[PDB]
């Protein structure tokens, strides 16, 4: 079975490097040419880079030409991407893919995340947004990098759960809110946590949100 | 890029079949890849592969099957040994790349 | 360069219809070098359509595609509930591998008028200089969906964000949080925050508003 797995990723500041890596099995590997293709969050796909067989020849899209070389060595099994110089606009998932041999790109890896930012790392502040059917929520401020989970009552509280997609504001911050809807008659009966975790920061926080 | 090969050719009592695979270039390629598949029940197996660089013989990567000859555009490759083989080109350098692929030719046994 | 093209840039159609996906090159490429992928939330992109026809290995036969020269199509016969994704058109054949812009196929289903609430920022919050009034969306349909903020019954402009769920899986709506942020001293300044929605599903604007 054809599988694809990358590695490598990170987040890292501008102009510093990071090298990722594609470990391919359950085929021959040096009967294929391989490429890179990277993701920008909430964007389309955009082609980066392509290697031949042996690796004789390499080419580049023209946002990376200069600053990234791809390389494989056959004898491992291994796809390389030493990507140099970086800049916020390399932010994207990575992408390992196989050419077929009729042409199109058969197989995919799962992909590894990469994030080109100034800022540094920031555990989240986290407000409770408060009713006055209810609803109620958390607002989770002010941290970098992505990702931050948020459960509800130990996660036992799941239904009508918004979680929304986190949002970059101008300081180079994440921020998003967790919301739910609730009966309005169980406020003061029943208790509600917000369960936020930040592992890039090991901040994780629980915030009781009342009337 | 397109690619031309006959759509049937008839193979000898012996099992050897020949056929004559052009290509066109948008450009001019030194630097070519020519592969013959075996296309049946919509899957795809590799017949053989030759590396190309223009006005130096054409060098196959394992001849047990294919032996083939370069003249210009032209390659004009032999079989040995029913589904569709298809004939797929490769313009490596310089760039751009290049990939192209024939119509397919079926070969008949007589 | 190759320029793909796709369209529409949102199908909304119910499961069990027909889908059809346009992709269109700035110049005329083959058949036999162009596919469609399609990309379901969280997950890498999947082959589905090469050489413009042929269809990939464990692909239902519902998906097909046709189509030559500029104007390509895909075809998803009937929808089943999986069906609803992104789907990319690439040509493959010269190099630099370029993609189209994406379509997004969405689950059609009758309007529901947005349930609008709003936030005042916490006591906790302005201990740290900043206030943030957030406006929350619930369970709407279709996506569009347009929230202006008014500060003492006067517009606000670029001092707010919004940000909306996928589409849910089971009731199949949207939602949409819109964040307002001040600072503590001009929070302090004024009395009525407002929230007004405009959505198809209500006949006339929508204000959800408090004072402090």
């Amino acid at each position: 079975q054809v599988q694809l797995v990358e590695s490598g990723g990170g987040v890292v500041q501008p102009g510093r490097s990071l090298r990722l890596s594609c470990a391919a099995s359950g085929f021959t590997f040096s009967s294929y040419t391989m490429h890179w293709v990277r993701q920008a969050p909430g964007k389309g796909l955009e082609w980066v880079t392509f290697i031949s067989y042996d690796g004789n020849n390499k080419y580049y899209a023209d946002s990376v030409k200069g600053r990234f070389t791809i390389s494989r060595d056959n004898s491992k099994n291994t796809l390389y991407l030493q990507m140099n110089s970086l800049r916020a606009e390399d932010t994207a998932i990575y992408y390992c893919a196989r050419t077929g041999w009729l042409g199109p790109f058969d197989y995919w890896g799962q992909g590894t995340l990469v994030t080109v930012s100034s800022a540094s790392t920031k555990g989240p502040s986290v407000f409770p947004l408060a009713p006055s059917t209810a609803a109620l929520g958390c607002l989770v401020k002010d941290y970098f990098p992505e990702p931050v989970t948020v459960s509800w009552n130990s996660g036992a509280l799941t239904s009508g759960v918004h979680t929304f997609p986190a949002v970059l504001q101008s300081s180079g911050l994440y921020s998003l809110s967790s919301v739910v809807t609730v009966p309005s008659s169980s406020l003061g009966t029943q208790t509600y946590i917000c369960n936020v975790n930040h592992k890039p920061s090991n901040t994780k926080v629980d915030k009781r949100v009342e009337p | 890029m397109h690619v031309a090969q006959p759509a049937v050719v008839l193979a000898s009592s012996r099992g050897i079949a020949s056929f004559v695979c052009e290509y066109a270039s948008p450009g001019k390629a030194t630097e070519v890849r020519v592969t013959v598949l075996r296309q049946a029940d919509s899957q795809v197996t590799e017949v053989c592969a030759a590396t190309y660089m223009m006005g130096n013989e054409l060098t196959f990567l394992d001849d047990s099957i294919c032996t083939g000859t370069s003249s210009g555009n032209q390659v004009n490759l032999t079989i040995q040994g029913t589904g569709l083989y298809i004939c797929k080109v490769e313009l490596m350098y310089p760039p751009p790349y290049y990939l192209g692929i024939g119509n397919g030719t079926q070969i008949y046994v007589i | 360069e190759i320029v793909l093209t796709q369209s529409p840039g949102t199908l909304s159609l119910s499961p069990g219809e027909r889908a059809t996906l346009s992709c269109r090159a700035s110049q005329s490429v083959g058949s036999s070098y162009l596919a469609w992928y399609q990309q379901k939330p969280g997950q890498a992109p999947r082959l589905l359509i090469y050489g413009a026809f042929s269809r990939a290995t464990g692909i239902p036969d519902r998906f097909s595609g046709s189509g030559s020269g500029t104007d390509f199509t895909l075809t998803i016969s009937r929808l089943e509930p999986e069906d609803f994704a992104v789907y990319y058109c690439q040509q493959y054949g010269s190099s630099p591998w370029t993609f189209g812009q994406g379509t997004k196929v969405e689950i059609k289903r009758t309007v529901a008028a947005p349930s609008v609430f709003i936030f005042p920022p916490s006591d906790e919050q302005l201990k740290s200089g900043t206030a943030s009034v957030v406006c929350l969306l619930n369970n709407f349909y279709p996506r569009e969906a347009k929230v202006q903020w008014k500060v003492d019954n006067a517009l606000q402009s670029g001092n707010s964000q919004e940000s909306v769920t996928e589409q849910d899986s089971k009731d199949s709506t949207y939602s949409l949080s819109s964040t307002l942020t001040l600072s503590k001293a001009d929070y302090e300044k004024h009395k009525v925050y407002a929230c007004e929605v405009t959505h198809q599903g209500l006949s006339s604007p929508v204000t959800k508003s408090f004072n402090r």
